[PDB]
RNA sequence: AAACUCCAGUUGACACAAAAUAGACUACGAAAGUGGCUUUAACAUAUCUGAACACACAAUAGCUAAGACCCAAACUGGGAUUAGAUACCCCACUAUGCUUAGCCCUAAACCUCAACAGUUAAAUCAACAAAACUGCUCGCCAGAACACUACGAGCCACAGCUUAAAACUCAAA
C-alpha cells in the first residue's frame, strides 16, 4: 500500500501497528519550544506522565537555554527516563517556533526513541489577547 | 502604472536574455533603470520552475522522496550559469544522498526545463549547497 | 512636502499649552 | 530586417538608394558635417516600413519633414 | 416568514428523542408557527466538544424543522431552546430555499488597471 | 450552496489547518467564494463542520483546488 | 395597523382566495410576513382614501403618501432603538423631504393639498 | 481545545525520515500562512500599519505577476537571429 | 399557481393530531444534504 | 512517608476581552466608520445647488457616575544603558482601551480631488500629483510672521472647543 502522511483516524480499521500498538496507543512527546527555553514531556496515551526534561533542568542558564544544543540535550534526557519506562515509539507534538523546535526532536531520536508522527500545536488565536506593543530597535 | 516605474520607451522591445546577446553588446552600455527588473523577475521565474519539479513525483521518483527545498535561485547576468541553493540536512550521511541524486538529476532537469519553451535557453544550472552551513558540518567531520 | 509650516505650528501650540499650564 | 536584403537589391536595380541599417543621429539634419558641405540630400524618401524595431516612428520621418523632403510611406 | 431550525439533540434513546421533538414542535405551534416538515439528518459525532447544561457532548442527533412563523416568534423560540436540557445547540435561520438564486452568465474579467487604481 | 452540505464545503478548506482557501486556489468567482465562506463560517459555529481541520471523512473527495502539499 | 388576518397585497385579488384552507390564509396573511409587507397594505389604504387615482404612483400625492408611511415606520423603529443615529438621520431627512413635497403641492394644487393634510393628519407649518 | 487531536497539522514519518517529515510540515504551515501569521502576532500591529502592509503586499503581487507575464510574453522572440547580417 | 401548489402542500404539513406519527416517521428515515463537486462542474452524490 | 511551593508541563472546566484563514475581495454607510454567528427592525428624496452658528451626526484621546477586567498600557516604580537618559531596551502595575447612561465635538476627520451636469474636439499641458476642460451653484482665499494667539460672544465644555484680529517686525515667506 502507498504511504499516507495523513494520520490514521480513530474508530476506523487501519492495518498500521507499532510493536503491536495502534496509533491511538502510542505515547506522546510534548515539546514546548519557546524563544528562551525548551520543555519536553513524554506522556502515555492515557495522559500518564513518564518523563520530563528542559534546558533549565539540564544545567543551562540564561541565553544558553535558548539554543538548539540545549534543547538537544533536554531531548536526550527525556528519552532516557522514558526508555526506562518502556517507550520506543512516540508521537511528537511541538508547540512554538523557538530554537529548540527541531533540535529537541533530534535529541529524542538519539536517545533511542522512534518518531512516528509530527504534530504542530503552536497556539494561534483567531482574533484573542492583544499582544505587547512593537519594539523600537 | 504604479510607483513601480513603467515609462520605458522601449517597453515593447523583445527581452532577449541569451549568451550570444552579451557578446554583441556595446561595452559603454550600462544597465538601465528597469533593466534589472527583468533580471530580478526572470530569476524568480527560475525559482518557481525548479520548485515544482522537486515536489512532483512524475519528474523523478528519487527526487520526490528526497523532498529537497530550494533556499535560493539567482541566475547570473552573464547568461552563462545559474545559481540554485538547496537547504542542507543535519545528517551528513543524508546530505551525501541528496547531493548525489541532485548532481545527476540536474542534467535531466535542464532538459526538463527546456520543455518550458519560454525558458528554453537555460544555462547549465549550478546546484550550490548552502543555507545549511555546509562548512559547519565539514568542520565537525575534521 | 516638507513639514516646516506644521513644525512652526507645532512649537507654537506646545509653548501655548505650557504657558497655560504654568499660569 | 526580414526585408533588408530585398530592399537593398531593389534600390540598386532601379538606380536609387537604400538605407535599411541603424539610422545614425543627424544623417539628415547634420548631413553636411557627416558627408561634407557639398553633399546633396535625397529629394524623396520612400518608407516601406515607417516604424523602427521598438515600434516607434522611424526617426527619419520627423527628420525628413525637418529638411523639407517629401516622404512616401506604407 | 419561512424559517429552518437546525436542531442538535442530546444523544438519547428513541423514546426520549421523540418526546424532545414533540415537545420542541409543540413549542413552535404554541408560538403561532405552522410546521411544514421534520427531517432527520442522523446521529453523528460533533465536529468538536460542546458543553451544554453542565454536561459535555461528543455525539448528537441532527434534526431540521421547516416551519412558518411570525417575526416575533423567533426571539421567543430561541429563548425556549436555551432552557431545554435535551437540546445541545439550536439555531433558527431564514429558510435557504426562500432566497432565489439569480442567474449568472459567467465570470466577467476585471480590468487590471482598476485593481491598482482601487 | 447550503451550510448543511459539509461535504461540498470541506473541498475548499485546508486538510491540515482548516484554513479557507482564497479564490486564487479554489477558482471560484466572487459570488460563490462569498457563499462558500459564509456557508463555512455558519456551518462551523452551528455544529456541522470542524474549524481547525478538514473532516477526515472528506479527504478522498474530488480535489478541485489548485494547491499541492505533500512531499 | 391593518389586522394580522389581512391578506398580502399580492394575494388579495386572486380568484378563490376566500375558499382555501384556513392554514393557507394564515400563510398569505400579514401575520406570517415581515413588517414591510404591512406597510404596503397601509400605503394602499391611504392611496385609496386620499388620491383621485389610486394607481398613479408617480404623482406628487402618491409620493407624499409613500414617504409618510416610511416616516411612520422610522418613528416606530426609533421608539425601540433610541440610540440608532443612522435611522434618526433617515427620519429627519424624510420629514424634510416630505415638507418640500408639501410645499410644492400647496403651491400647485391647494385642494389636493388639503385632502393630503386631512388624510395623513399632517399639520403644515411655515418655516422660521 | 475542543477539537480532536492528532488530525490538524499532523504529518506521519516515513522510513524514519524525520527531517523530510519536518520539512513537509513546515511547508504546510508556511503555505497556509500560519508561520507568517504567528510571526506577525508576536507584537501588536496597529490597524493603520496592517492596512498599509496589506495594501503594499497586494500591489507588489500584482506588479510581480504583471512583470512575469510581460517577460514570458516577450521571451517568445529569444530564438536565434533569423536574419543575421541584416 | 402559487396558491394551488401551496394548497396541496398543506395536506402534508405537520399538525397536532399527526405530530406523533410524523415524529416517529422521521426517526426511521435519513435525509442527506451532502454532495461533492468535480473540476468539470458535475455533482457526485454520496454512496448510499 | 510527609506536607508546603509564587512556579513549570500534559489533561479537563472556563469571559461583560478580541474577532486567524476567507480578504489576492474592494463591498456597505452621509461622513466618522464597518470584516465571528443568528434573528428582528432597516439603509431619505421621480429636478439640481443650498449653513463655522439652524437640525442631526462625527475616529481616537478626555470628563461624570455605576460595573467588568483576560490581555495591552500613559503615568509611576524597579533593572540596565549613558558624560546625563525624568528616553530608546527589560520587568511590574494604574488611569485608559470594554459595558451602561450622560457629556466633550477635536484629527494628516486626507482620494490633501466641493456638489450637480456635460465633453474628449480644441492648445494636451508652468511643475509634480491624479489626463485636460466646459456649464452651474454654494463655501472659501488675497505677502510672511505675530496667530490652532489676544479681546468679544456662544457652548453640560472652566488648563476646553468654535469664531478670530491688531500693534511692533521683515523683503521676502
Ligand atoms: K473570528
Ligand atoms: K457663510
Ligand atoms: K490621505
Ligand atoms: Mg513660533
Ligand atoms: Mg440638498
Ligand atoms: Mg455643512
Ligand atoms: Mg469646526
Ligand atoms: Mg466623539
Ligand atoms: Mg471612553
Ligand atoms: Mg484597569
Ligand atoms: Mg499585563
Ligand atoms: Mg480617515
Ligand atoms: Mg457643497
Ligand atoms: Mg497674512
Ligand atoms: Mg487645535
Ligand atoms: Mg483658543
Ligand atoms: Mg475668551
Amino acid at each position: 500500500t502507498k504511504f499516507s502522511i495523513y494520520p490514521p483516524i480513530p474508530g476506523e480499521e487501519s492495518s498500521l501497528r507499532w510493536a503491536g500498538k495502534k496509533f491511538e496507543e502510542i505515547p506522546i512527546a510534548h515539546i514546548k519550544a519557546s524563544h528562551n527555553n525548551t520543555q519536553i514531556q513524554v506522556v502515555s496515551a492515557s495522559n500518564e506522565p513518564l518523563a520530563f526534561a528542559s534546558c533549565g533542568t539540564e544545567g543551562f542558564r540564561n541565553a544558553k537555554k535558548g539554543t538548539g544544543i540545549a534543547a538537544q540535550t533536554a531531548g536526550i534526557a527525556a528519552a532516557a527516563r522514558a526508555k526506562q519506562k518502556g517507550v520506543i515509539h512516540i508521537r511528537v507534538v511541538v508547540k512554538g517556533l523557538g530554537p529548540g523546535r527541531l533540535s529537541a526532536m533530534h535529541g529524542l531520536i538519539m536517545g533511542g526513541l522512534e518518531v512516528i508522527s509530527i504534530t504542530d500545536n503552536t497556539p494561534i488565536p483567531h482574533x484573542g489577547c492583544r499582544p505587547r506593543k512593537a519594539r523600537k530597535l | 502604472k504604479v510607483w513601480y516605474e513603467s515609462p520605458s520607451l522601449g517597453s515593447h522591445s523583445t527581452y532577449k536574455p541569451s549568451k550570444l546577446e552579451f557578446l554583441m553588446r556595446s561595452t559603454s552600455k550600462k544597465t538601465r533603470k528597469e533593466d534589472h527588473a527583468r533580471l530580478r523577475a526572470l530569476n524568480g521565474l527560475l525559482y518557481k520552475a525548479l520548485t515544482d519539479l522537486l515536489c512532483t513525483p512524475e519528474v523523478s521518483q528519487e527526487l520526490y522522496d528526497l523532498n529537497v527545498e530550494l533556499s535560493k535561485v539567482s541566475l547570473t547576468p552573464d547568461f552563462s550559469a545559474c545559481r540554485a541553493y538547496w537547504k542542507t540536512t543535519l545528517s551528513a550521511e543524508q546530505n551525501a544522498h541528496m547531493e548525489a541524486v541532485l548532481q545527476r538529476s540536474a542534467a535531466h532537469m535542464r532538459h526538463l526545463l527546456m520543455s518550458q519553451q519560454t525558458l528554453r535557453n537555460v544555462p547549465p544550472i549550478v546546484f550550490v549547497q548552502d543555507k545549511g552551513n555546509a562548512a559547519l558540518a565539514e568542520l565537525d567531520q575534521l | 512636502k516638507n513639514v516646516l509650516k506644521i513644525r512652526r505650528r507645532k512649537m507654537n501650540h506646545h509653548k501655548y499649552r505650557k504657558l497655560v499650564k504654568k499660569t | 530586417r526580414q526585408f533588408s536584403y530585398l530592399i537593398e537589391n531593389m534600390a540598386r536595380d532601379c538606380g536609387e538608394y537604400a538605407h535599411t541599417r541603424y539610422f545614425r543621429g543627424g544623417m539628415l539634419t547634420n548631413a553636411r558635417l557627416l558627408f561634407g558641405p557639398t553633399v546633396r540630400l535625397p529629394d524623396l524618401i520612400i518608407f516601406l516600413h515607417t516604424l523602427n524595431n521598438i515600434f516607434e516612428p522611424h526617426v527619419a520621418v520627423r527628420d525628413a519633414a525637418k529638411m523639407n523632403i517629401p516622404t512616401v510611406g506604407i | 416568514p419561512r424559517y429552518e431550525l437546525a436542531l442538535i439533540l442530546k444523544a438519547m434513546q428513541r423514546p426520549e428523542t421523540a418526546a424532545t421533538l414533540k415537545r420542541t414542535i409543540e413549542a413552535l405551534m404554541d408560538r403561532g408557527a405552522i410546521v411544514r416538515d421534520l427531517e432527520n439528518l442522523g446521529e453523528r459525532a460533533l465536529p468538536y466538544r460542546i458543553s451544554a447544561h453542565s454536561q459535555q457532548h461528543n455525539r448528537g442527533g441532527y434534526f431540521l424543522v421547516d416551519f412558518y412563523a411570525p417575526t416575533a416568534a423567533v426571539e421567543s423560540m430561541v429563548e425556549h431552546l436555551s432552557r431545554d436540557i435535551d437540546v445541545i445547540r439550536g439555531n433558527i435561520v431564514k429558510h435557504p430555499l426562500t432566497q432565489e438564486l439569480k442567474e449568472c452568465e459567467g465570470i466577467v474579467p476585471v480590468p487590471l488597471a482598476e485593481k491598482l487604481y482601487s | 450552496v447550503d451550510y448543511k452540505n459539509v461535504q461540498l464545503l470541506s473541498q475548499f478548506v485546508s486538510p491540515f489547518t482548516g484554513c479557507i482557501y482564497g479564490r486564487h486556489i479554489t477558482g471560484l468567482c466572487g459570488k460563490k467564494q462569498k457563499e462558500i465562506t459564509k456557508a463555512i463560517k455558519r456551518a462551523q459555529i452551528m455544529g456541522f463542520m470542524p474549524v481547525t481541520y478538514k473532516d477526515p471523512a472528506y479527504l478522498k473527495d474530488p480535489k478541485v483546488c489548485n494547491i499541492r502539499y505533500r512531499e | 395597523d391593518p389586522p394580522p388576518s389581512t391578506l398580502l397585497k399580492d394575494y388579495q385579488n386572486v380568484p378563490g382566495i376566500e375558499k382555501v384552507d384556513d392554514v393557507v390564509k394564515r400563510l398569505l396573511s400579514l401575520e406570517m410576513a415581515n413588517k414591510k409587507e404591512m406597510l404596503k397594505i397601509k400605503q394602499e389604504q391611504f392611496m385609496k382614501k386620499i388620491v383621485a387615482n389610486p394607481e398613479d404612483t408617480r404623482s406628487l400625492e402618491a409620493r407624499i403618501i409613500a414617504l409618510s408611511v416610511k416616516i411612520r415606520s422610522y418613528e416606530e423603529h426609533l421608539e425601540k432603538h433610541r440610540k440608532d443615529k443612522a435611522h434618526k438621520r433617515y427620519l429627519l431627512m424624510s420629514i424634510d423631504q416630505r415638507k418640500k413635497m408639501l410645499k410644492n403641492l400647496r403651491n400647485t394644487n391647494y385642494d389636493v393639498f388639503e385632502k393630503i393634510c386631512w388624510g395623513l393628519g399632517i399639520e403644515y407649518t411655515f418655516p422660521p | 481545545a475542543k477539537h480532536l487531536k492528532f488530525i490538524a497539522r499532523t504529518v506521519m514519518v516515513q522510513e524514519g525520515n524525520v527531517e523530510s517529515a519536518y520539512r513537509t510540515l513546515n511547508r504546510i504551515l508556511t503555505m497556509d500562512g500560519l508561520i507568517e501569521d504567528i510571526k506577525h502576532r508576536r507584537y501588536y500591529e496597529k490597524p493603520c500599519r496592517r492596512r498599509q502592509r496589506e495594501s503594499y503586499e497586494r500591489c507588489r503581487r500584482i506588479y510581480n505577476m504583471e512583470m512575469a507575464r510581460k517577460i514570458n510574453f516577450l521571451m517568445r522572440k529569444n530564438r536565434a537571429d533569423p536574419w543575421q547580417g541584416c | 399557481r402559487e396558491v394551488l401548489q401551496l394548497q396541496e402542500e398543506v395536506k402534508n404539513f405537520i399538525t397536532r393530531e399527526n405530530l406523533e406519527a410524523r415524529v416517529e416517521a422521521a426517526l426511521d428515515s435519513r435525509k442527506n444534504y451532502n454532495w461533492a463537486i468535480t473540476r468539470e462542474g458535475l455533482v457526485v452524490r454520496p454512496q448510499r
